[PDB]
């Protein structure tokens, strides 16, 4: 009832922290939440002082599940995996690691996931049928972008029926919540 | 329509409004200045045949109106109506109307573009060509895609929205194409 009554400020800076805040290190986005939370405190808005965003956001057992498997034990990257599923639109992952290719790909098996990368000769035309198909990849290493995955990016609004979504280039799109591209 | 838009700063679009206020009173002497100039100077050719000086009241429940009809037409996502947004629409609407329109909007990405022209030439019967951009873009298919639509315009008198993107101009040679065609 008290959290029906302060979920407020709480919820809009967990999600506000999902949003903008997911670029920054932990120094900067600590120090974001706290001027965020002392100015919704000042907004006559008064909540749990002590916040954590993965105790807030998410859950021991997602925490307990990526603990025990081959994610180390690191409040960024286990923070990073929070935020690998609480998304809207198609990310980048930053990343000198590479650690979440594996992530993907192990996680990743009934939709018969395909390796495809930038760099490598099965581009200019796997890129193509992974539209066609309509399964998610990881691509990595932009270095030499390709401008045709931009309508993917963008999400285009073309409305003409219901089928498997795919935002293609110069065919008919359709919606549906299943399929989402790294 | 020419000059106070153009400008990045809200000050410096003060002073060419109270600037056109003292020039129209100084060479416009013995003329009312409540009835010679006021805050909403707006024109449209949809409440009359005429462009009739517009009042506030009258042209925000137009672009309520217009934007409840457009609701279910296309758009799924609401399009949010304010007072830039407005203002743009009738600025592009106007340049549109205009002969040899030709408009450079300046601004960040999103916010508006490619879906305000896609929206005006939706609802002014226009048609919208855009072009996709593969590996090994020559300027050949760029001149191709340019006389059809330039016979679309001229041997088939269709007037066009014809709407370019960054992506598709990465080339150099042809950009120029555009200066002489204007
Ligand atoms: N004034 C506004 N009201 C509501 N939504 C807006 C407004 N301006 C921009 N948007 C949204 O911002 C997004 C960015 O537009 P953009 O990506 O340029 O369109 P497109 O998908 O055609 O490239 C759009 O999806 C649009 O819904």
């Amino acid at each position: 009832k008290n959290q029906m009554s302060t979920i407020a400020g709480d919820c809009l800076l967990s999600a506000a922290f999902i949003a903008y805040a997911g670029y920054f290190d932990q120094q900067m986005r600590q120090n974001l939440f706290t001027t965020w939370s002392h100015h919704l405190q000042q907004a006559n808005i008064q909540f749990r002082t002590d916040i954590a965003r993965t105790e807030y956001l998410s859950n021991a057992d997602e925490r307990l599940r990526w603990q025990a498997s081959s994610l180390p034990a690191d409040d960024l990257c286990t923070e990073n995996a929070i935020m690998l599923k609480r998304f809207n639109r198609y990310p980048l992952i930053i990343d000198p690691s590479g650690q979440a290719t594996e992530f993907i790909m192990n996680e990743y098996k009934d939709r018969k996931i395909t390796r495809t990368s930038f760099l490598d000769d099965a581009f200019r035309k796997n890129l193509e049928s992974a539209l066609r198909f309509g399964n998610p990849l990881l691509v990595q290493d932009v270095e030499s972008y390709d401008p045709v995955l931009n309508p993917v990016l963008n999400r285009e609004v073309r409305r003409t029926g219901g089928r498997v979504l795919i935002t293609l280039g110069d065919q008919d799109i359709d919606l549906s919540p299943s399929f989402v591209i790294f | 329509r020419l000059f106070q838009d153009r400008l990045v700063e809200d000050e410096e679009r003060r002073w060419t409004d109270e600037n056109i206020d003292t020039v129209a009173l100084k060479h416009f002497p013995n003329i009312d200045r409540e009835k010679a100039m006021s805050r909403p100077i707006l024109y449209s050719n949809w409440l009359s045949k005429d462009y009739i000086p517009v009042d506030q009241e009258e042209l925000r429940d137009y672009v309520k109106a217009r934007l409840k009809v457009f609701y279910e037409e296309e758009l799924d996502v609401p399009l949010v109506l304010f007072n830039e947004v407005l203002d743009h629409v009738l600025r592009i609407d106007r340049i549109f109307r205009q002969p040899q329109g030709h408009l450079l909007l300046i601004g960040v990405s999103g916010a508006g573009k490619t879906t305000l022209s896609r929206f005006v030439a939706w609802m002014n019967g226009l048609s919208v060509y855009q072009i996709k951009v593969h590996r090994k873009y020559t300027g050949e298919d760029f001149d191709e895609d340019l006389r059809t639509v330039l016979r679309r315009s001229g041997c088939k008198n269709e007037k066009i929205a014809f709407i370019m993107d960054e992506s598709n101009v990465l080339d150099s040679g042809f950009l120029e194409r555009m200066n002489t065609l204007l």
